[PDB]
This record gives structure tokens, sequence and C-alpha cells, in this order.
RNA sequence: GUUGGUGUUAAAGGGAGAACUGCGAGGAGCCAACCCUAGUACGAGAGGACUGGGUUGGGCCAACCUAUGGUGUACCGGUUGUUAUGCCAAUAGCAGCGCCGGGCAGCUAAGUUGGUAUGGAAGAACUGCUGCUUAGCGGGAAAUCCUUCUCUAUACAAGUUCUCGGAACAGGUUUUAGAACAGAACUUCGAUAGGCGGGAGGUGGAAGCACCGCGAGGUGUGAAGCCAUCUCGUACUAAACGA
RNA sequence: GAUGACUCCCAAGAGCUCUUAUCGACGGAGUCGUUUGGCACCUCGAUGUCGACUCAUCACAUCCUGGGGUUGAAGAAGGUCC
RNA sequence: UCCUUGUCGCAUAAGUAGCGACCUGCACGAAUGGUGUAACGACUGCCCCGCUGUCUCCGACAUGGACCCGGUGAAAUUGAA
RNA sequence: GGCAAAAUGACCCCGUAACUUCGGGAGAAGGGGUGCUCUCCUAUCUUUUGAUUAGGAAAGCGGCACAUACCAGGGGGUAGC
């Protein structure tokens, strides 16, 4: 939804850069609304890292750039969530401090070594059920 | 819209092949399909009954402005074309009264709900 | 519109509050189509009886929807426990005759309203935000070839001397246009269903994609 | 040409409003507003 | 539970398209009707009365938002071109049967109006 | 136009949340055609009523995008020039979407709705009747004022009802609301946004593989392949809080 | 406020009969400040001038709609007037 | 060429314009040249064609300011209010 | 006042009016063709080995579209000077 104010060409020809250092790296300290941005693309190269097909793999190499960050996630962010179902990073606002009030945050994948906030074990989705619409509960006290 | 300034074609049998409006008579932008225009005609072979450079009516029989029905159904036809009615330098009775002998290209039916049966009944086939 | 609902000859019956869910297309039996709308009543219930008697005015408070306690802010929950009555999205009253008089704690639905019939809305309406004129209202522009630094703007008061600087109440570019504006006089409800308490309505009522109407007239 | 009247008058309005709750690491020595990330444990 | 009030009524929406969707398609005549298609059908129009018994004409595009359909033909009928819209589900269209089909790459075929 | 403070007896230091009432201010008041009553009154016909009801249109205004159009710049596909990933393969950058054909939700009107009222009072010339020569009242105009719609208790005679009192705020995720503010939603006994699965919804036959042909290329595997939005499951992420 | 527009006064004559339906000759009476103007009081150490676009607003001495009187108003179209 | 929108014709639904003609030239006129002329004009006038938001009637969308936070931080003008 | 905006544009071929100072009007106007694939012959080419690159024949093949993006004339009729 953000444009961050910049041309739609040289918008994706930074987030590819931001995401592909977030891979090579492992932490990364960003302007949070840029962060909350981050926050979708990280995903969806997660996505083709737990496919990891012919297919969904030259995809991404479309995507992450700069280095073989394309091999690192394929390689170990793979089989490190094999079994997570979404949800595969975390975006907290450190608000460091900057010279232009420009807020500050740290974002970075979850099951690692030393992460920030020693996250939940990856539990496997429940499979879905049909959704009802009784609207029965009187919620009276 | 057919406004002020289109330029479409005659499609009965009349003198004039070419008519150019002037008018909508119950419009304030162009008038949609199925209402009379005013309008000046452009060419006419020689010997009809309608000579070029002469204020006369016309009634609208195709129209690129899209238009549904009441039945939530929509047409469009290619081109604007129109049917000539003597103008009201007759009277009133003859209100809604063709020219021609036959016009020839489909034509709408919503010509009778705007009361047009007149030109309805030569209809090749209404649409 | 005359002998229906449940009143005497004359009086005002209460109105219902209810939630636009959007817009389909009916048909007719002489196979005509209809846009239509959906107004979803969330189960509205009396929740206080105003009296002229006690208070001064004639007015049943009917809520709406269903909340819960860690949504209300307590001087809320008070009201509602001394009610005893469960719990509701958002409160209205209405003013309506001494006759249709409601007890404390009667559900109402959409069978209230007898098919065939109209109605009024109030729906809080779509502002658009902080818009200029020729959109607030629909003043024209200077045209867009030959003058500068106008192609959308406004004109200029009526001005001189004479009345002295004195703008009247004119018509300036403003803030939104978020409002209740009924549409009076409605056309005739099509449908209401006995379970699910909806009901379909001509078309074009007032209020969001959800969240906000009433009705009344009936 | 408007004086020291107006001048406070437009200027006081905009005044700092001292913040509201203002939490500080307990033993990791920073402050902060609620929400951030100081420190780990 | 508990979802937004807007979430909960497009929900509303959704289902009682199907259902009227599916409480039509217990009585009415349809077929696949991909673009392409060369279709014949019949249409009763609530002006006149009259019922044409038949038309026919290219398929240029539809739209399957749900019991609004709508889709275009370029029926050129001895005139220079007229291209009409139905929704699929009417109460009118009867005979809405004879296809024949074609090797469409576009899927909305506009090109074809000249 | 949007807000923050403040005053308002009161009981808690007196702080609030809703819900009204509406002193009073605004807004809306259009017209035609056509049919009927009725070829009736009138007139020698020619011609052609009065009035009340009914329809069909234009204008004006308010509202809504479910459809149709227009757009839809982070979508799908076609496609040119060039540079790179050695090359094939499949992609990327750039040509101020590079250019095309499409395009949902959102927005808009060319689209759709909805209004152009009734009732009540006072009362214009104008009209009548009483009078008792001073006066009495009644009709009496798209006019005025009330009823509808909107706004409103800083309405300073400052109004009324319920409820909270660790109550209201504040902050964080959004928003059908939005310039900040504001409103509204959510704040872990949780669906607030993201993420992942399932559909819907758009494009329109993926790659690899197999075939046919020398090739351009075609056919099958295959409504395949993808995904900007929409719904639906799941707390996997970020919204508790120990100031 | 002279001219100006409007109203009003009178009423020869036209209106087949008829002064006043409709007008109305000569001659007067006033209202307004809109054409033409008169005066030169404010402004020349500045009061930006015609027309158009946008945006309106008031008066009513009324173009339609709205009511009534009257007519040389049979009806209908009008006329004139409130 | 004031009278002047002279007159008539062409052309247009309608042309104080444009073109042709009339001579009733306030006040054309033969090197301060008269009349005409193929080519040529960022020269004035008119007409037609194609093209189109110039328009009926405007709409959505892109970027930059306008809005908001942290910096730095002017400018005319100013009898006092 | 069609100011602006739009549109036309390139190469090859077809054909081209009034007028005339016979040089010109003339890119007059008005049309068609433009991709790639293989084959054949033609030229040509020493960059050796016989193929390669361009032209023009003629059969396909795909796209709505083949100067596909960038680049690139709006034209015609008639006055005055």
């Amino acid at each position: 939804f953000r444009k961050l104010g910049r041309p739609a060409g040289h918008r994706m020809s930074m987030l590819r850069t931001m995401v592909s250092q977030l891979v090579k790296h492992e932490r990364i300290e960003t302007t949070v609304t840029k962060a909350k941005e981050v926050r979708r693309l990280a995903d969806n190269m997660i996505q083709l890292g737990k496919e990891g097909s012919l297919s969904a793999a030259r995809r991404a190499a479309g995507f992450v750039r700069g280095d073989d960050v394309l091999h690192k996630i394929f390689t170990e962010l793979a089989h490190r969530y094999k079994d997570r179902a979404g949800g595969y990073t975390r975006l907290l606002r450190t608000r460091i401090r900057v010279g232009d009030a420009a807020p500050m945050a740290y974002i970075e994948f979850i099951d690692r070594e030393n992460e920030l906030r020693q996250s939940k074990p990856a539990t496997p989705q429940p499979p879905q059920r049909v959704p009802l619409d009784p609207w029965e509960r009187s919620r009276l006290t | 819209f057919i406004q002020m300034g289109t330029v479409l074609k005659v499609v009965d049998n009349s003198g004039a092949k070419k008519v150019m409006c002037i008018q909508a008579l119950k419009g304030k932008k162009g008038a949609r399909l199925g209402d009379t225009i005013v309008a000046s005609v452009k060419e006419a072979m020689p010997n009809g009954k309608v000579k070029k450079g002469a204020v006369v009516y016309g009634v609208v029989v195709r129209a690129a402005m899209q238009r549904g029905r009441v039945d939530g159904s929509e047409v469009r036809f290619d081109d604007n074309a129109v049917v000539l009615v003597d103008s009201k330098d007759k009277n009133t009775k003859t209100d809604r009264q063709p020219i021609g002998t036959r016009v020839f290209g489909p034509v709408p039916h919503e010509l009778r709900k705007k009361k047009h049966l007149k030109i309805l009944a030569l209809a090749q086939h209404v649409a | 519109e005359a002998k229906q609902g449940e009143m005497s000859s004359r009086s005002k019956r209460t109105g219902i509050i209810a939630v636009k869910c959007g817009m389909t297309a009916l048909w007719d039996k002489w196979g005509k189509r209809i846009p239509i709308s959906i107004l979803w009543v969330d189960d509205n219930i009396v929740s206080q009886v105003k009296t002229v008697e006690k208070e001064g005015i004639f007015a049943l408070q009917i809520g709406c929807g269903q909340k819960k306690p860690k949504h209300l802010s307590k001087a809320v929950v008070g009201h509602f426990r001394a009610q005893g009555v469960p719990l509701k999205r958002k409160l209205r009253e209405f003013p309506v005759t001494e006759d249709a008089l409601l007890p404390v704690g009667t559900s109402l639905g959409v069978r209230h309203f007898v098919p065939g019939q109209y109605v009024d809305v109030t729906g809080i309406t779509r502002g658009k935000g902080f818009q200029g004129c020729m959109k607030r209202h629909g003043f024209s522009g200077m045209p867009a070839s030959h003058g500068a630094s106008l192609s959308h703007r406004s004109g200029g008061s009526t001005g001189q001397r004479d009345a002295p600087g004195k703008v009247f109440k004119g018509r300036k570019m403003a803030g939104r246009m978020g409002a209740d504006q009924r549409t009076v006089k409605n056309v005739w409800v099509y449908k209401i269903d006995p379970a699910r308490n909806l009901m379909w309505v001509r078309g074009q009522v007032p209020g969001a994609e959800g969240n906000f109407v009433f009705i009344k007239d009936a | 040409k408007i004086s020291k009247h107006k001048r406070g008058i437009r200027n006081g309005p905009k005044a700092l409003k001292p913040v509201p709750v203002i939490i500080r690491c307990r033993s990791c020595g920073r402050v902060k507003l609620p929400h951030f990330f100081c420190c780990s444990g | 539970k508990f979802k937004r009030l807007d979430k909960t009524a497009k929900h509303i929406m959704q289902i009682v398209d199907k259902e009227a969707v599916e409480e039509v398609r217990t009585l009415r005549e349809i077929p696949e009707i991909k673009p392409g298609y060369i279709v014949q059908l019949k249409v009763e129009v609530p002006e006149n009365k009259r019922r044409v018994s038949i038309v026919k004409g290219v398929v240029i595009a539809r739209r399957n938002a749900g019991l609004n359909s709508t889709f275009r033909i370029r029926r050129l009928v001895a005139g220079v071109g007229v291209e009409s819209m139905f929704p699929l589900y009417s109460p009118n269209l009867r005979v809405i049967k004879v296809v024949d089909k074609k090797k469409v790459r576009r899927a909305k075929l506009y090109y074809l109006r000249e």
C-alpha cells in the first residue's frame, strides 16, 4: 500500500536490494514505515525457498538479487522453516535515533541463534472448517 | 451524445443522404437513442422531397451510444442514423409521421415506448 | 400506507437500526430488473423507555449489534448492566408517540415492516475528505487553454465598497461530506426474511459499506 | 505591527505537553516511551 | 470470531449471491459460454411483449460477476453492426444453446470492434 | 470547514462516557407534454372547454456504484531496441507504465436511485354576507409562518436521562474516517494488519516432458500457469503490561 | 433632475353605437435616480479602464408559472388591470 | 468608404466576417508608383478535410510542491491598537 | 482566433491537379507494401575451404498490431501585403 514517495521503478529496485540484504545479513535497522513494507516481500521470498522447484526458483531469481542469497534462501531458510506456516519475520520498533525524527526498526527472521523476542514454536496449521453465521452470542451481563 | 455539430446518416429513402444535427428537442446534453432531433440536410439526390440546406426534423434509429433496455440488456449500433419526419410546418395532429417509404437498416423498438409507433410499423425488423 | 404493523389509527412507530451489506440485482414477475440493497438488522432490542412523566419526552432506546466487555468503556457497561440488557454495538434513540411504547427488553426485527410499503433511512454517508468546489458544489471552471492558475478553482464574491468586503454566507471549498442524509419516502420494500432478518430495498440507501443505517417511517 | 499580545496568543496554544507514561529498562539503563526494543530478557 | 462488521457484510454478499445462483440453476438452462463461441438465443422484451425467437453472432466478452453476469454479442444483422449485452441469468433468455467454438488468443475479443 | 482550551450550582475533589429535547439557524418549494373524465359546457360548425384524477418526460437537487461505461503506474499476457545473468532456458533493468490487449476492489457518470408533499395556522388583492353606520366574520394566491430534511445546550435562565468511578484518557495495529488533530474498529479469554492454506475474482493455455513437421511453428500432458483485490479458515508474526 | 423612464391629471377625437374596453390631441401634475447631462466636494506621495468566464445577490416598476377584477370576456386564444 | 451591417450574388439552419460584382470615391490613382503575378512567408483573413478534452461535462491516475515531524531558516509591509 | 492539445511522419513502390516566369508547383494531393521462417536464383566474396549478408522472387508461420518501443511533415481551396 505504501508508495514511500519514489517512482515505481526505483521503489521496487530499492525494495529488492532491501530484502536481499535482509537475507544476506540477518538483521537490519531501517525506517519503520518501510520495514512495514519489506514485511511482505521477505515472506513471499521465503515461500519460494519452501517450494524450491525449478519454476518457483527461477521466479525468485527475479525478486532477490545482489548475491547468491538465492542459494542462502533455498538452502537454509527452507530447512529452518519446513514447518512454520506463515509469519517468518519480526519487525520490532527500536526508534533508536536519527537526526530526522524518522523512526527506526529492527527487522530480522525468527528461529536463529540470537533473535530479539525469543519466539513461539513453529506449530503446523490446523486444517480448514466450514464457516457458519449463527450470530447467537448475546454477550449479556 | 448526438448533439450540435453531429453528422449522421439519413436512413429512410427520402431525398437527403447526410443530415447534420443542430438540436435535441428533449435533451440538454445530446439526445440518447430514440428521440427527435432537429437538423439540416447536407446532401440529397436532386429529385427527392428534400433539398440541401433545409432545417428538417428527424428521429434517431442508430447511435454509437450504448443504451440499455429496462431488461438490464444493452445494445449499441455502429454509426449514427436518423429517419426524417415532416417538420412542425404541419400541425400537432401529424406528430411523429415519417416522410419516406421504407427505412433499411436494423431498428431499435424503443421507438414504441417513445410513442413513434408510426415509424415503427414500417421497420424491417426491430432490435 | 395504514392499517398494518402494530398500532392504532395514527402514530409514529419506532425505528429500527441496520447495516448496509451491499447491493445486488433482482427481477420482478413482469420481467424487469431492480437494484437491491440488503440492510442487516442485528437483533435490535429495547434498552430505555424515555418518559415525559419522568424525563420529559417519549423515546425508545433501541440498541443494535453486539459488543464485549473488553470493547465497552465502563460508563456504558454500567448502563447496560443496570438495564439488564444484552450488549449491542451502537445505541440509538427514537421519539415515538404515547402509544407504540414497548417494554424494557423486547427485541425487534424485520417482520415489524410490512412488505410493499415504504421507509425512510438515515445513513451517515460516505464523506470524501477535504474536497473542493467543482465537486463539493457542482461549480464550473475556467477554460483549460487560456487561463493560468485557475483551471479548476472558483470565482469571487460580489464585492466592492458596497457589500463592504462582506462575503455573505457563501460557498467555499470545505472539509469532508460525511453526514446523515435521509432518503425521504423510499420505494416499497421488496422482501424481508422470517429468519436471517434481512430486508431488500429498491436501492440507494446512504451509509458506508456497512456499519451504518437507521430506518423509520413505519 | 502586531505586538506581544497577538504573538504570545499565537505561539501559546502551540505549547509543549509533558509526555505521558514513560518507562525505563529496569536495569538495562535507557529510558523510553512504551513499545520500544530497549533491551532483551 | 467477532470479525469486523464490513468483513461480515461482504461475506453476507458473497453468500447471498450463490444462494440465488443455485436457486435458478435448479430450474433454468445455461451452457458454458466461453468467448469466441457463436451463440444463438431468444429474448422476449418487456416493452413490446415481442419475442424474436432467435439472434446470432459471436460472443465477445463476459463478466462472471455472479447472478449479474453480462456478455456481449457482435450481431451484424443486415446493418452496420449491432453489439448486444445480456445478463446471463435473465428471466428472458431461454434457448441459449446453439454454440460453435473457435480458438481465440485474447480473452475479450474486442479487436473485432472494427 | 476541522479542532483544543473554557464556563455550566452537582460531590469528589468533581472527573467523565453515552442518549436526547431542540430556544433557533439553514435547506427544499420547477415545468412541460400526454390521457381521461370529455367532443362534455360554449359555438352554426369550424373549433373547443372549465376542473379533478392518471401517465410520460425534461430541469434542479440529495444519494449510491450492484450492474454499464472511463480509469485502474506494485496484476495477466503479447511485443520492439539494448545491457546482464558464459551460452540454450527463464528472467531482470531502461526507454517518464517503453508500446500494445485486457483488467477486478477503489473512484466517477455517460449509469442508477430518490425528491420536487401532505396536513395546520395566519392571512393578498379579490370576493361575499351581517351590521347599523360605528362595526362583525368567511372564503381568498407556486406568497409568509409551522409539519419533513439538516445544524444546534458557550440555548450564559448555560437544559434532561442512564451509568463510571482506577473511570475517562494516553500509546500501538488499522480504518467503511481521514491534510495533523477528530471519529470508528482492534489492543492477546485476540481476527486489529501482515503471513500461510481455500475459494471466489482477473489474465488466458505455465514450465519441464511427450509428440508433428527442416523451420518459423503447432498439439497433448492442461480452464493449465499466475495473482493487484474480495471473502473464509489459522495467532505464525506485530498490537497486554507489571512506568 | 433640466432632458431621461414611469405614474398620475384633464379629455378634443378614434373606437360602426362608445369619451375612458382600448386609447387618447392640446396642456399640467409628481414619483425614481437607469440614458444624456450640470456642478468639481473626497482620491493624482495612485481609487487598474470596456467585454467575456466563474460566482452570485437585491429591488419589482412582472417574461413564465401563481391567484382575481374587467373586457368590444360566447368557448378558445387573447386585452388590460390588481 | 464615417452614411456603413450601402446594394446584390455566392456560401451558412443564421455569416456587422470571407469572396465576386455595382460606382451613390466624405477622402483611389499611376515612381511617396497604378493593376496583376508562378514560387516564398514562425506575414494578416476566410473555407474545407483529417485529428482531437478547446468544448457539452469533465473523470481517474502518475510524479513535484501544498499537508505533517526534526533540522536550518529569509521576504516585501509595518502611527500606535 | 482550432491558441494549445491532437494527429500526420520513416524507407520502397504506385500514381500526382490548377497555375507558370516552363526553373518549378511536388515529399503536389491520393494509395499500397514493411515482421520472421526455408528455398532459388541473383551478386559477391575471399574475410580459403563454399558459405556467409542484401534484394527480389514464392510458400508458409504467429500476433489485434510487424518504420511495433525512440526517432520522425497535418493537408487542401482562396484573398491582402
